[PDB]
């Protein structure tokens, strides 16, 4: 809404700052034109210095969802969704969310009727094993680029307002101050679910006269 | 005592580019006193190829011939051409759809109804037909 | 008007038996690539 809020100094604050500072500031025809030009930047700061990273990232080379493989959509969603160390989902939600996507590589790359290779959520408490096994029956979609359908239904089950929102930003466009500032305040007491469990990618809510 | 989902097949349109087989398996085949015995640049290859024509693009065109009938991806890509199927993406009727929908209609039609719903329609107005004056200007 | 005109086309495999094994494999992860941005950009601009 544009209200003041003072955090902490770390990275991803001041990464706030400066986006505050040169994109969200513009008006809306400048928007996008500037989120185009200074794509790259924004991926590698978004990666670099923020809770949310850049989702389009594989093996640390900046990515789009349309230059993204199914297989690597999956393995990024397990990545950033489903903790380790915890061994578990961080939100049900988001397992419901990496569920959906799978279901839906099935139905593309299905060639006539057959069961769901997962048919409750549940057998994603392995999501390794899970897409392992999914992606053996569909083998063709881990050398395939993302159907740009598929990418437009992964756009709006983001947008799903039914769920956690994702804890990455999933394309530049209008929305991405919504996808960027969106759901940031958990980060600080669950650092188990961010990228190097890093604070300076978490922005804290502090007071500058009563930190002293 | 008190109270399986099933998955559906989704359009899928591969460009149907030639399988490059492993090396060993495709030096089988050509004579070993070929490599280097031919001038490239003075071979002439066929890497692209497309049609507009009766039975829609050459993929579905293929499929007519081959097949006899529209698989899938061919049926779906013919509702496309012909405008059966427009593409929407955004909320529609409040919830939020995105696939194909009826142009005139503005349904959502899932890929598995395309068949259902146009096969009758693309067979009739495809290929080989009464000339129709709305095509011709009447 | 008498035009008369033939044509041969040679299966394409025939003419990586004229090239080397490095030539080859370079090849075929170009058109790996190509084909997967191909297909991209064939879906979007079916869909818009």
């Amino acid at each position: 809404m544009g209200e003041p809020i003072h955090k902490i100094a770390t990275r991803g604050v001041m990464l706030w700052k400066e986006f505050d500072e040169t994109i969200f500031n513009l008006p809306k025809n400048k928007l996008v034109p500037t989120l185009e030009a200074k794509r790259d930047y924004i991926i590698s700061r978004l990666n670099a210095d923020f809770q949310k990273p850049w989702f389009a990232t594989v093996n640390g080379q900046a990515r789009d969802l349309a230059t993204m493989t199914y297989e690597e959509v999956a393995k990024r969603l397990v990545e950033l969704m489903f903790i380790r160390s915890t061994n578990s989902w961080f939100d049900v939600t988001w397992r419901t969310f990496t569920g959906d996507f799978l279901r839906r590589v099935e139905e593309r790359f299905t060639k006539s009727k057959t069961l769901s290779l997962i048919q409750s959520y549940s057998l994603l408490d392995k999501p390794d094993e899970a897409i392992e096994k999914v992606f053996n029956a569909y083998p063709a979609a881990r050398e395939q680029f993302l159907n740009a359908q598929d990418i437009d239904h992964f756009l709006s089950m983001c947008q799903n307002p039914m769920q956690k929102p994702v804890p990455f930003v999933p394309v530049l466009d209008r929305r991405f101050e919504i996808f960027f500032k969106k759901d940031s305040l958990w980060q600080s007491e669950h650092l188990e679910a961010v990228v190097d469990q890093d604070v300076q990618r978490t922005c804290i809510l502090h007071g500058p006269v009563a930190a002293q | 005592n008190g109270n399986q989902v099933e998955i559906q097949p989704r359009a899928n349109i591969q460009l149907d580019f030639p399988e490059l087989k492993p090396y060993k398996q495709v030096k089988q085949i050509a004579p070993a006193e070929l490599e280097g015995l031919l001038d490239l640049e003075r071979v002439i290859v066929v890497t692209g190829f497309a049609e507009v024509g009766p039975w829609g693009s050459a993929r579905t065109r293929w499929e007519m011939e081959a097949f006899g009938e529209f698989s899938l991806e061919g049926c779906v890509e013919m509702a496309w051409i012909m405008g059966f199927i427009s593409y929407h993406n955004g909320n529609l009727k409040g919830r939020p759809y995105t696939g194909w929908v009826d142009s005139k209609t503005k349904e959502p039609v899932d890929d598995k109804d395309v068949k259902a719903k146009y096969e009758t329609s693309i067979l009739e107005h495809s290929g080989i037909r009464l000339i129709e004056p709305e095509l011709f200007n009447g | 008007g008498q035009k008369g005109g033939q044509a041969i086309v040679v299966h394409p495999d025939y003419l990586y038996g004229a090239i080397t094994e490095d030539r080859y494999n370079e090849y075929v992860a170009k058109v790996s690539a190509r084909e997967k941005s191909a297909y991209k950009f064939f879906h979007n601009g079916m869909i818009y």
